């Protein structure tokens, strides 16, 4: 499957298509409109990566944090969630909640860091 | 026991090198719905946290006369001046002769009517048209004992520019950025001699609000000292280096005008029309400009007080420049959008002895320091490549209400035991301005990668 | 704390400001000079991001290699080093002599990288 | 050494100059076509670590792979492959079957990452 | 003589040409005789490699 194989498709089984999506992302009048989308294009695909390599999960596409997550957030089963719901009504009820969850991602990934620094240094 | 190479990621090194910059600019200037301020629109918003890290223990050496933020400054200023005028009216069709005579009403000095003709729509039908040009734009072309024969003054070398009706020339901030990868270090030291270490260096990412104003001899609006008057000279030996005098304490300066009638449009093609200076409603009044007396007294005093460090048993003394034409020799700024040249002769008279005197008295705030002067409108900026703008006239009376905060000077040729020698108000090339605004920044390079030899050893 | 926090500090010193120092390395006629400086921008970026990531030391700070340390370049002991000098005339007296350690490392991990082959392909 | 170096010696010397050869994929009329090379240069080293990055060997030169090799591809041997064929032809051979290669390996990817979490969220 | 310079128009001026000082002679070229000739002759022996 090519473009959004499984944009509607079960939770559980849209965790095996994240590579189709993922591989594609770079792939006068008009020297300067399609120069300056060109660079814009780079520019988002390296802040994601350097988002992604900001919490300790870079060159790997499902990546486990240690922090956990709240009651006040999500308060729903995990199992009709990975068996029926979709990715689009995620990001509709999810997206207001992002910066903190974000924040503290950076936050588990510099103690995770400063403990690994510190057990580097105390051997 | 040994030592092996270990990589360190986040070094703080530094390199000295040149780059470009961005711009940044204040939100509130976007309101307006007319393109102005010579497009100073598309620079990115800057953020309403100034940020301002010092370092801690460390000295940086500082050199202002070899500079590349000056350069770059002084060249985007002349690229985005040449670029405002592009779709702009061009003034070919005005290089007839011009048959000029008083008006009847009145005197009318320093304007003559110059009526001409010029095509309409029809390239076989000319109509005659009126205008009022003021003097210094009028050349009298003569073969003989002609007294009526005239003609425009940029029809002879080059250009021939009308600047577009909706722009404006007041001063806006900006800030030069340095990109990702680079800093800027700026110089803390209120007793900075202009060249040399600097103790209290603090990184920046990008400067204060910079007001490019366009001015020559005394400096309009601008940022002030710390302390005290603060004196630059590259070599303060040779007498062809301008020096700057930074000043403390702002003296109040204001100008005004008489009143025009409006802009007349003559059409003079398709489309193409311009606005020259219709009749005048009213008296006729010099265009002139007030200065404090006393304010303008004590701050040239402290300047003389402390100009004498550099000359401990001499005395200084003022006068006007050494000749020249109009533009060189005379104080030129803009205000509305109209051009002021006046003499700065009647501020550079005095001397310093080595005495203080006092004006101790409240009273006497009445007298002021008057400067008349005359209005050009075809303008020859920048002594070169500079595209003559022809600036179109304001209808009311306008006023320059402003701030003064520099002097530009220049040393005489000195004679033989010599104790009087004099300063005179300096012209120049208008990297000056700039680099008595850039003094404090440098802009370098950081790098982030080191090697250092450690005792820690890989896992093999 | 941004850009150079300890820019004039102990050489030990600075160790444990480095999680705070490299954080902000990507955090008409005035466009064009925007696009070139975002393009050198993102240059220094994938520069300095490949040329970390060429000898194994990708997303770690504090990276040990183990190619020895030859006297010819420093000739001066370790304890003044670290608890004596900044990093900026360090910096100024081992410049002559970057790209043979940068040699020396390629060199090393890529020795190590045949070895870890050799040693996975043995079983 | 330089620029390719090994560019027609022994298959098995070649995997030992990896590091000296893939450091340079970075380093008005005449002033568009030195941006857009420069802008294409990012492109082209983008992509490539991005599809490095795809199947789990990001910031490696030498990774190995758990994809079974389909005897129709080479029908061929291993030591004098690696002893006696340079890259140059044997790239060409393998040319006509780059793109089922590419999806092999990103399944591979894929279905072990799944056994992984898996295994890691079975504790 | 000089570039005689004829103005146009505002700026405009171009460079044409103004007297001439002297005699009227031809310009010419020059090119040495036997370096000419044995430069063609080994062109023609190496030529002749393609043609028997
Ligand atoms: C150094 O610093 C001084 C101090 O700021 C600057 O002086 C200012 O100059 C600007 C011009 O660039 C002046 O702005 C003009 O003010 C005129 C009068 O304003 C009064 O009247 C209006 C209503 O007509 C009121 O709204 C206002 O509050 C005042 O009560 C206006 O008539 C001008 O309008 C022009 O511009 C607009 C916008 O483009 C056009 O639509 C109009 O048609 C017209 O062309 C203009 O707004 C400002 O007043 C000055 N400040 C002071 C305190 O007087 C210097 O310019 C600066 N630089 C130098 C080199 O000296
Ligand atoms: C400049 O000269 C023109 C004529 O060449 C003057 O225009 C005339 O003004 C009088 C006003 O009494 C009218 O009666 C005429 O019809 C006008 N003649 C025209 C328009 O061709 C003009 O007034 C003069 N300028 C000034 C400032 O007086
Ligand atoms: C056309 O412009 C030239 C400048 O390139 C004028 O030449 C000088 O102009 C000044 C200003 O009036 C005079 O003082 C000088 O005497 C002029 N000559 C020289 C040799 O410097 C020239 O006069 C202009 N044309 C006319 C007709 O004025
Ligand atoms: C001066 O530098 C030293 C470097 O060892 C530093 O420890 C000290 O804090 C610095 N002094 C001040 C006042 O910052
Ligand atoms: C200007 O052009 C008109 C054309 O209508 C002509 O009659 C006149 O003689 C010209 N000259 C002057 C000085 O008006
Ligand atoms: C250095 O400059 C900063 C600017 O905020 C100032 O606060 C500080 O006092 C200065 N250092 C000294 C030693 O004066
Ligand atoms: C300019 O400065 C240099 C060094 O500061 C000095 O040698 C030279 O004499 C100075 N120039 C003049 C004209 O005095
Ligand atoms: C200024 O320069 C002129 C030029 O000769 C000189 O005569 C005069 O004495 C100087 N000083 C004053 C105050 O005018
Ligand atoms: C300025 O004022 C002086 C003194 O009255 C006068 O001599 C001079 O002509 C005036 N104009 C200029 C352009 O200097
Ligand atoms: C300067 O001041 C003196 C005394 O105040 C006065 O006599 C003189 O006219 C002024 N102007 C010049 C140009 O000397
Ligand atoms: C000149 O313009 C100002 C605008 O600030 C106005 O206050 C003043 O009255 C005007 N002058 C006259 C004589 O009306
Ligand atoms: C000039 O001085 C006056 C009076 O001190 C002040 O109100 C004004 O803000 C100053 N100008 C600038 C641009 O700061």
């Amino acid at each position: 499957l090519g473009f959004l194989g499984a944009a509607g498709s079960t939770m559980g089984a849209a965790s095996m298509t994240l590579t189709v999506q993922a591989r594609n992302l770079l792939s006068t009048v008009w020297g300067i409109k399609q120069l300056q989308a060109r660079v814009l294009a780079v520019e988002r695909y390296l802040r994601d990566q350097q988002l992604l390599g900001i919490w300790g999960c870079s060159g790997k596409l499902i990546c486990c944090t240690n922090v956990p997550w709240n009651s006040s957030w999500s308060n729903r089963n995990l199992s009709e969630i990975w068996d029926n719901m979709t990715w689009l009504q995620w990001d509709k009820e999810i997206s207001n909640y992002t910066q903190i969850i974000y924040g503290l991602l950076e936050e588990s990934q510099n103690q995770q860091e400063k403990n690994e620094q510190d057990l580097l240094a105390l051997d | 026991e040994n030592l092996w190479v270990t990589v360190y990621y986040g070094v703080p090194v530094w390199k000295e090198a040149k780059t470009t910059l961005f711009c940044a600019s204040d939100a509130r200037a976007y309101e307006k719905e007319v393109h102005n301020v010579w497009a100073t629109h598309a620079c990115v918003p800057t953020d309403p946290s100034p940020q301002e890290l010092v370092l801690g223990n460390v000295t940086e050496n500082f050199n202002m006369w070899k500079n590349d933020m000056v350069d770059q400054m002084h060249e985007d200023i002349i690229s985005l001046w040449d670029q405002s005028l592009k779709p702009c009216v061009k003034l070919t069709p005005l290089c007839v002769t011009l048959i000029c005579s008083d008006a009847g009403s009145g005197g009318v000095e320093e304007m003559k009517n110059c009526s001409f003709n010029t095509t309409t729509e029809i390239r076989d039908k000319e109509k005659k048209e009126y205008a009022l040009f003021y003097k210094p734009d009028i050349v009298p072309l003569s073969e003989t004992n002609n007294t009526s024969e005239y003609r425009l003054i940029n029809c002879n070398t080059s250009a021939c520019t009308q600047a577009c009706p909706k722009v404006t020339f007041e001063p806006i901030p900006i800030h030069y950025c340095a990109p990702a990868g680079y800093a800027i270090l700026k110089c803390n030291d209120e007793t900075f001699n202009g060249t040399g270490p600097c103790s209290n260096v603090s990184t920046v990412q990008c400067t204060h609000g910079i007001r490019p104003v366009v001015s020559t001899q005394l400096l309009l609006n601008g940022s002030l000292a710390e302390k005290e008057i603060v004196i630059r000279s590259e070599n303060l030996t040779n007498n062809a280096k301008i020096i700057i005098v930074h000043l403390h304490t702002p003296v109040e300066i204001v100008c005004t005008r008489p009143n025009n009638n409006t802009r007349k449009s003559v059409r003079i093609g398709p489309g193409q029309t311009f606005y020259a200076t219709g009749d005048i409603i009213g008296d006729i009044k010099q265009a002139h400009c007030n200065i404090s007396e006393e304010k303008w007294n004590d701050t040239l005093q402290k300047v003389g007080i402390e100009l004498q460090k550099h000359f401990p048993n001499k005395t200084i003394k003022y006068n006007q420049s050494a000749g020249g034409d109009m533009e060189i020799t005379t104080h030129s700024f803009n205000c509305g959008g109209e051009f002021f040249y006046c003499n700065t002769s009647n501020l550079f008279n005095g001397t310093y002895n080595g005495t203080y005197i006092s004006t101790n008295s409240s009273a006497n705030s009445t007298s002021t320091i008057t400067l008349q002067c005359r209005i050009k409108q075809i303008i020859n900026m920048w002594q070169g490549v500079g595209r003559c703008m022809y600036a179109p006239p304001i209808a009311g009376n306008i006023t320059c209400r402003s701030n003064i905060t520099g002097l530009l000077l220049t040393r005489d040729g000195g004679t033989n035991s010599n104790e009087t020698e004099t300063f005179r108000p300096a012209g120049g090339d208008m990297r000056d301005n700039w680099r008595s605004e850039l003094y404090k920044y440098k802009v370098v390079k950081i790098e982030p990668l080191g090697v250092a030899p450690t005792r820690c050893k890989r896992r093999v």
